[PDB]
């Protein structure tokens, strides 16, 4: 606890900045009385590269709701991320939260830069599925035990809490198990729910997954002959 | 190139 | 960079609690308006754990400041600590900041747990001479170019901002140093001023770095000998 609270401490200020923007970016949506006061901190402050970068953030965000457009402010954020060895979150959040006041041309440019360190995010999205990946075993052990009662019980469960996710690739699977689990059990339109899922997965072209899936289901099906 | 290194 | 902010974001409650502390106990230090409202604010909160452990420490806090003396919120405090599977941070930096309104009894048995406990904050100690070690390792081989100017430099600047420090082992080898040099000058003072220290380091009972302090000192000594 204290190696990471001295970690933390030490990051705090790169942190805080986040929450900055993320507030800053808050009072856009409305009440900018405030807005100001941020300015009235870095004006008299306006030192760091970051710091003007939130003090430029601020000024055009105040600047599209005034009668006022300030261009040495959308030009300073513009440079600032068309200059950049490393692209970090940072980068992103900032990129996000003013890409609006950005000329297109840099746009463009930015996701150049960003499209090869997106390394990171991707990897990260693994882990989304890491409870799923275990779910389906779940039901794909179930099934090769043939206990249809507890792998029906599992995805009655899992629909009721992931309700709130809306996430795809867990509805497919729910959907697609929903599906074998009225065909093994021999019911109609159980054997067409699997497959219109399996449409999804060659239409948006998932080769990988879709051979799977598509195995899978000639593989039970094949069983099922018996 | 004298044999040491380190110590305290 | 993403990750880091994923990671602290996750912990950012935990370090709040931390900054809650620290603010409360500057509050104590003298005005406590605002003293109040933490308590008005986590009164009907109360809820999390270590949530009711800033109330009450807040609590105990305002009370020894006011007449009335609250207890049960120091018996609270007491037993939170007292039954405690793994000894945190967060463990040793509430009961630093409520340890006065602690009954001895339970101190010396707190003490027990958190003696164990220390393992982190030791490895970590290390570290911080991590600098120096390599301040001196820079000075014993300016030394070993016969580089007495350069040696005489690192340390004129090393003192002038480290200053700041009020650390010992530092002053013991900057001094020692700050002798060393002047011993092999030539100079009177400095015979004894590496003694000093080196008392210092046979009085505390540092056996280990004694022996290289003192090793050293004799090897040039020896080295100096032939001058």
């Amino acid at each position: 606890n204290v190696d990471e609270f001295l970690f933390i401490s030490n990051n705090f200020k790169q942190y805080k900045e986040f929450i900055d923007m993320d507030t800053a970016k808050h009072y856009f949506e409305c009440r900018n009385i405030e807005g100001l006061n941020h300015i009235l901190d870095s004006y008299k402050d306006s030192k760091s590269t970051k710091e003007k970068n939130l003090f430029a953030l601020v000024k055009v965000l105040l600047a599209t709701l005034t009668e006022e457009d300030c261009l040495t402010e959308r030009t300073y954020l513009s440079n600032y991320l068309i200059n950049i060895e490393t692209w970090s979150h940072y980068e992103t959040v900032l990129f996000n939260n003013c890409m609006f006041i950005f000329e297109s041309c840099f746009i463009e440019m930015v996701f150049s830069k960003v499209i090869l360190n997106l390394d990171k995010y991707n990897t990260l999205r693994y882990y989304g599925n890491e409870s799923i990946r275990m779910f389906v075993n779940m039901l794909i052990l179930f099934i090769q035990r043939q206990e249809y009662d507890k792998a029906s019980e599992i995805l009655a469960k899992i629909e009721d809490y992931q309700l709130n996710d809306d996430c795809l690739y867990e509805r497919c699977c729910v959907s697609f198990f929903d599906g074998i689990i009225g065909l093994i059990n021999g019911k109609e339109g159980a054997e067409q729910k699997c497959v219109q899922i399996l449409e999804i997965f060659q239409l948006l072209n998932c080769k990988t997954i879709h051979h799977m899936f598509q195995t899978y289901l000639e593989a039970i099906k094949h069983k099922l002959s018996l | 190139m004298w044999l040491l290194l380190l110590f305290l």
